[PDB]
């Protein structure tokens, strides 16, 4: 893992309540290799590493019970193959008005070059 | 219905750092019409001091969300209802300032 330099390496990302890309950094495109158009309304098992779907789904769970935290660290498969390591600070937002959840804002740092 | 809504970035000064292109659809300006400047300019003369406390407040709450109701002047030089959550966010590994992140959403005001 490469801890220097995180902010070079850091792209901002938007979700619904059910795990879907909403919206994306273009930065994640000279990381990771994804365009941000091709993850909207794309759920997030598509890209997880198969060893790490389930922490996440608990750390989702996790997230919604504290409206923030930290993810923990996992993988994100990259587009045309491997992976790399990244963290995760999510964010629910909240309607003000009735409490409703309305989306999760993440901002995601990438903690490694492209894995196989 | 999906809600119009754009994503910024600001320092805790409140100048746009980095602009979602969403904000084209959601007030009308191009992202390099925005960034460099601060959020206060857009808003409302009423306004002004309650962004102004909101930003402040934000950066006190070391990560956890504020939202505001304002009127920010769209580039057709209208007055639009935005609704600001807030939080700020710092590279847990190193002691850079906190930046503020905003997700900004078209609402209404009506009862
Ligand atoms: Br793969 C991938 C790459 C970047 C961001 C994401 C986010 C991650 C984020 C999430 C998941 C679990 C805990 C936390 Br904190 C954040 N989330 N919530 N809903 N959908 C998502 N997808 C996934």
């Amino acid at each position: 893992g490469e801890f220097k330099g995180l902010d070079s390496k850091t792209f901002l990302s938007e979700h619904s309540m059910d795990m879907k890309f909403t919206y994306c950094d273009d930065r994640i495109t000279e990381l990771i290799g994804y365009h941000p158009e091709e993850l909207l309304g794309r759920s997030a098992y598509e890209f997880y590493h198969a060893l790490d779907s389930e922490n996440m789904t608990k750390s989702h769970q996790n997230l919604c019970t504290k409206g923030q935290v930290v993810s923990g660290q996992y993988r994100m498969l990259a587009k045309h193959g491997g992976y790399v390591w990244l963290e995760t600070q999510g964010t629910v937002i909240y309607n003000p008005r009735n409490l409703q959840p309305q989306c999760i804002m993440c901002v995601n740092y990438v903690l490694s070059e492209i894995e196989k | 219905c999906q809600p119009t809504r754009f994503i910024s970035r600001h320092n805790i000064e409140g100048i746009f750092t980095f602009v979602d292109h969403r904000c084209v659809a959601t007030v009308g300006y191009q992202p390099q019409e925005l960034l460099g400047k601060n959020i206060v300019e857009f808003c409302h003369p009423e306004d002004q001091q309650l962004l102004r406390d909101s930003f402040q407040q934000v950066v006190k709450l070391k990560g956890q969300v504020l939202s505001v109701m304002f009127r920010f002047r769209s580039k057709n030089q209208e007055w639009l209802w935005m609704r600001t959550s807030s939080f700020t966010f710092q590279n847990p590994y190193s002691d850079e300032i906190e930046y503020i992140i905003c997700t900004n959403t078209n609402v209404k005001n009506s009862s």
